[PDB]
């Protein structure tokens, strides 16, 4: 397929360093861009990814890509993404996320994110997903992905991944998945019963250290017994493999 | 089948 570098105000350093790395592509100034007026089935390169020539483009269809990407596949066309949406740079290539217990909207902001970086994206979590996005610990996703020890970070990993990788050139390992984890009791407000003062001290310790709520029956999740009721030994276990385990497998 | 969790 022929590259078309579309010279545009607004872009980043990265398109200047695309075109210092190239015959079979052509180089459009802004205004020869904003004349087109069909989809050539042609790469487009541009940078940014905002203004009248990038929308003008993405409106007629035509097949775009950030300047980033390029540096990342060079000359090996089977490397560029093959998809209906503008990818900016490849930040996420071999990331498939899956979604659990997030907001829909949010949800859909992340797989957007996402695509753009050049990953992939499933609504099931099936056996391709790499990594979970979660927004709070229990679901059936969120147990699968721990049992098979697969990563579940927050939201927050693929935002700042979006936003740094903006300025700079980067992969998703660049970041550190622990700072990004699911905290072990996220979502959940903990209640306590038949526990020593001690040990109970110990409970509301580690709960608002791994990210959870205590309390001291509508309010509270679980309830550590000796509504969820779970014995104690769900939660240090929890808290010892690093997931919320299921609490199924503790009555 | 591939599904190991199905979507919410």
């Amino acid at each position: 397929f022929l590259v078309k570098f579309v010279k545009s105000s607004g872009s980043s350093e990265y398109f200047l360093k695309a075109l210092e790395s190239i015959e079979h592509l052509q180089i459009l100034e802004e205004e020869a861009a904003l004349n087109i007026k069909e989809n050539d089935k042609s790469l487009y390169i541009c940078d940014p990814f905002t203004g009248v020539v990038f929308n003008h483009l993405k409106k007629l269809g035509c097949r775009i890509v950030g300047p980033q990407v390029v540096l990342y596949c060079m000359q090996s066309q089977r490397c560029v993404p093959r998809a209906e949406y503008p990818v900016y740079n490849m930040t996420m290539a071999d990331v498939t996320i899956s979604c659990t217990t997030l907001d829909k909207d949010v949800r859909e902001e992340v797989h957007k994110y996402v695509q753009m970086m050049g990953g992939r994206v499933y609504r099931d979590l099936n056996m391709s997903v790499t990594h979970l996005i979660a927004g709070e610990v229990g679901s059936k996703k969120y147990l699968v992905a721990a049992s098979l020890k697969k990563p579940v970070l927050l939201p927050s990993w693929v935002k700042t991944l979006w936003d740094k990788s903006q300025q700079r050139m980067m992969r998703y390992t660049d970041v550190n998945m622990e700072d990004y984890a699911c905290p072990v009791f996220l979502g959940c407000t903990i209640c306590v019963t038949g526990l020593s003062s001690s040990d109970r001290k110990e409970v509301q310790r580690l709960t608002a250290e791994h990210g959870g709520q205590y309390s001291g029956m509508n309010e509270c999740t679980h309830l550590i017994v000796q509504v969820h009721c779970v014995p104690v030994q769900w939660f240090s276990d929890s808290i010892e493999k690093g997931f919320c385990q299921d609490e199924t497998m503790y009555k | 089948s591939p599904v190991l969790a199905e979507d919410s």
